[PDB]
RNA sequence: AUGAUGAGGUUAAUAGGUUCGAGGUGGAAGCAUGGUGACAUGUGGAGCUGACGAAUACUAAUCGAUCGAAGACUUAAU
RNA sequence: CGCGAGCUGGGUUCAGAACGUCGUGAGACAGUUCGGUCCCUAUCCGUCGUGGGCGUAGGAAAUUUGAGAGGAGCUGUCCUU
RNA sequence: GACAAUGGUAGGAGAGCGUUCUAAGGGCGUUGAAGCAUGAUCGUAAGGACAUGUGGAGCGCUUAGAAGUGAGAAUGCCGGUGUGAGUAGCGAAAGACGGGUGAGAAUCCCGUCCACCGAUUGACUAAGGUUUCCAGAGGAAGGCUCGUCCGCUCUGGGUUAGU
RNA sequence: ACCGAUAGUGAACCAGUACCGUGAGGGAAAGGUGAAAAGCACCCCGGAAGGGGAGUGAAAUAGAACCUGAAACCGUGUGCU
RNA sequence: GAUUAAGUUAUUAAGGGCGCACGGUGGAUGCCUUGGCACUAGAAGCCAAUGAAGGACGUUACUAACGACGAUAUGCUUUGGG
């Protein structure tokens, strides 16, 4: 039917890669790409490699034509987030969070 | 009238993007040199294309060191090539002759990246 | 000088509504098939 | 500036070697509380 | 500051170059000459000249996309 | 005794030191003297600039009226009468 | 049935709700226990049921016993996650382009030019440090950015005395 | 009629260990897939990471950082506003 | 004329709020126990120059860690059990 691809884990916090997917959300499939491909931000490369994903199942798992195909969603969730710390000034060190993103995208036809 | 660091820096910058690119006929660069070294590049062109000892030692004055680029199996200088084809390139042509176009972001720190050619 | 309160969440995604940033300006190469800004080499 | 603690082998050794431990009946009360405490390591 | 304002975007002087010019500096280089020379004079208000002023499409303002009306009800007046 | 998250730090309020004076003393002031660490990335209100959104019953472009608000408001000398 | 009384801090009195364990009795449970979630449910309160969803193996009820029996505040202790905020910062200094390599280069390799210290940023060694040295691979984390690169990771190998 | 992973030993995990101190000395965190490893052959996007199908399984909406998976906190969608 | 006039209202959501659905993070809760804790009854209450306590370094096809053993090393013999 509509099909979806993700990446868990992925090194970007979330604010980020929420900054380029709401360019991305709801638009059609080929415009994203451009979209993306155009787009100056990190996020955009890996957007890019998770969206060519979520097309490949749809045309190779779910026999629909890629071109129809439009972004029916696509969004980021917090991720478990690495932790370290900086050393400063007279011994203290403060934290340094280095948060994670799951990245979901879906693909879509008609309602059926 | 721009800059990137100080202007000893910025003199010396200059002269080795100009000195270079008539090397290499083309280059890559941010957009903010190429426009500051379109108008260098284009001064030494017009100071060859004068062709007297004069204007030879005011280009040898602003362009910088040997740079012997391998012909067909020779080694014209710098400004050796550039007062010897360069200049008998552009002579029926006007002077304004070279251009940039526009690359797009790098990736490392997003600056604009173009390319800089002079034909 | 710090905050005396903290800020709420709705206080703070209503700061955030200017913080979006631009689809970009777009032309599509002809013939060629990819895609790039406005006035930029068609690569 | 020179913080504290310069490295010496040789100081360390002495003065903090099992020997020197041995040497006074305190430095034996020493290793026998770190032996009871089951520390792996007992002097340097 | 950024955005905003304004000047332009080929049916175009908007910037760069180019060619003149104002102002600025003050007599380029090379050569000739006179000196044992350091130098002096001549060729010559010379050469050089960021922003200032003109002319010129030589280079770049290319292709293109987005946004933006169809005009509510009432009552009095032709 | 407006204003030190705007500045100073000379006075006065720490540790050193000395004189006069008091206390046996340690010390002390009704006194004097030389010296002596001024931290802070502005969140809200407030204030100075400066853009977006919608509104303003069609959609725009230029010109506008001015309810209101702000600014300025000082003064000598000399000649004539 | 009439009739009265029922604001309340320190505090006195009284009656209760719920938690875990135990005894006995009576039960429920893979045809789905507890727990968790959602609901317009009942009781004067603490509180009790019920249905659905989740879960996948242990629970209630009755009476009495006994308690590590009830949290919102202690600049409480530990864990997580915010706010500040895409803010402060990214730790003295000149870099430019060409050519490689690569999935991907401002950042790694080569080259040229450029610049910098030169009683030193060079050369040698005592402390001290102990595999950081070398070669081939690698790139999740470490590196304040990037990384094909490394004092990081894997495999292999490196230190020779009669004077 | 003792604890049941913040409890019970500091220590249910290669604990007097990581780590800290010159030293004496101080001293953590960290248990749980499943009945069985049957731990996802194969195809696909991808450098990998990760992921969609196809599969094992009662269950992977039990998939390894793995039983249950509360609240803070982050998000997508929107009925009314 | 919707034209003139006077009046009355609305749509808009950059973004926000309440409600709801669906996810993510995080590891509370329930369930579980290899580990502890307090005791009962009984053995035992010493080891050491015939070199202990406790360690260092070793020992296997691969071997880092732990145990086990020691150049007779991831064991040798012997009598029994199996
Ligand atoms: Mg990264
Ligand atoms: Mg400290
Ligand atoms: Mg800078
Ligand atoms: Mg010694
Ligand atoms: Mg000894
Ligand atoms: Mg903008
Ligand atoms: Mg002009
Ligand atoms: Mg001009
Ligand atoms: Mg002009
Ligand atoms: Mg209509
Ligand atoms: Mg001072
Ligand atoms: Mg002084
Ligand atoms: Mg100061
Ligand atoms: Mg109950
Ligand atoms: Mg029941
Ligand atoms: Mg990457
Ligand atoms: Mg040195
Ligand atoms: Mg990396
Ligand atoms: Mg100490
Ligand atoms: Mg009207
Ligand atoms: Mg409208
Ligand atoms: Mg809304
Ligand atoms: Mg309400
Ligand atoms: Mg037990
Ligand atoms: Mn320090
Ligand atoms: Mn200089
Ligand atoms: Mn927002
Ligand atoms: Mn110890
Ligand atoms: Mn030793
Ligand atoms: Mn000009
Ligand atoms: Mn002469
Ligand atoms: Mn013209
Ligand atoms: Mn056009
Ligand atoms: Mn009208
Ligand atoms: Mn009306
Ligand atoms: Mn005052
Ligand atoms: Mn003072
Ligand atoms: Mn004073
Ligand atoms: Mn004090
Ligand atoms: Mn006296
Ligand atoms: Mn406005
Ligand atoms: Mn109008
Ligand atoms: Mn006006
Ligand atoms: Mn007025
Ligand atoms: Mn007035
Ligand atoms: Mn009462
Ligand atoms: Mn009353
Ligand atoms: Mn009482
Ligand atoms: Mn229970
Ligand atoms: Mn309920
Ligand atoms: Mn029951
Ligand atoms: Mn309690
Ligand atoms: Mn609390
Ligand atoms: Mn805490
Ligand atoms: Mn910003
Ligand atoms: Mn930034
Ligand atoms: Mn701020
Ligand atoms: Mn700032
Ligand atoms: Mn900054
Ligand atoms: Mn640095
Ligand atoms: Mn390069
Ligand atoms: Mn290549
Ligand atoms: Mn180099
Ligand atoms: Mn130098
Ligand atoms: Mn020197
Ligand atoms: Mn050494
Ligand atoms: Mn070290
Ligand atoms: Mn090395
Ligand atoms: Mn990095
Ligand atoms: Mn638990
Ligand atoms: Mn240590
Ligand atoms: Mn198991
Ligand atoms: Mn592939
Ligand atoms: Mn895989
Ligand atoms: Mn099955
Ligand atoms: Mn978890
Ligand atoms: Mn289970
Ligand atoms: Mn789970
Ligand atoms: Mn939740
Ligand atoms: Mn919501
Ligand atoms: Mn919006
Ligand atoms: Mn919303
Ligand atoms: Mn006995
Ligand atoms: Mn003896
Ligand atoms: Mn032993
Ligand atoms: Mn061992
Ligand atoms: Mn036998």
């Amino acid at each position: 039917m509509e099909a979806k691809a993700v990446a868990r884990t992925i090194r970007i916090a979330p604010r980020k890669v929420r900054l380029v997917l709401d360019l991305i959300r709801g638009k059609n499939a080929a415009e994203a790409i451009a979209i993306l491909k155009l787009t100056n931000k990190a996020s955009s490369p890996v957007i890019e490699k998770v969206l060519m994903s979520a097309l490949a199942n749809a045309e190779h798992n779910y026999d629909m034509n890629t071109d129809e195909l439009v972004v029916k969603e696509a969004y980021a969730n917090e991720g478990p987030t690495l932790k370290r710390f900086r050393p400063r000034a007279q011994g203290r060190a403060s934290a340094i969070n280095k948060r994670t993103s799951h990245i979901t995208i879906v693909v879509s036809d008609g309602k059926e | 009238r721009k800059l990137g660091r100080t202007s000893d820096q910025r003199k010396a910058m200059l002269r080795d993007l100009a000195t270079s690119l008539i090397i290499s006929e083309r280059i890559e660069t941010t957009e903010a040199r190429a426009k500051e070294v379109r108008s260098v590049v284009e001064k030494l062109i017009t100071l060859g294309k004068k062709g007297d000892l004069a204007s030879r030692r005011n280009a040898a004055k602003t362009l910088r060191n040997v740079e012997i680029l391998n012909e067909d199996e020779t080694t014209q200088t710098a400004l050796q090539k550039l007062f010897g084809e360069i200049a008998e390139r552009y002579t029926e042509r006007q002077g304004g002759y070279t251009r940039i176009l526009k690359q797009g972001p790098r990736r490392g720190d997003g600056a604009e990246s173009v390319i800089i050619e002079l034909v | 000088a710090v905050p005396k309160r903290r800020t709420s969440k709705t206080r703070k995604n209503k700061r955030r509504t200017h913080f979006k940033i631009s689809v970009p300006g777009m032309t599509e190469c002809p013939n060629c098939g990819r895609e790039y800004k406005l006035s930029h080499r068609v690569c | 500036v020179k913080r504290t603690y310069q490295p010496n082998k040789r100081k360390h050794s002495k003065v903090h070697g099992f020997r020197k431990r041995m040497s006074t009946k305190n430095g034996r009360k020493v290793l026998a509380r770190r032996r009871r405490k089951g520390r792996k390591v007992l002097s340097a």
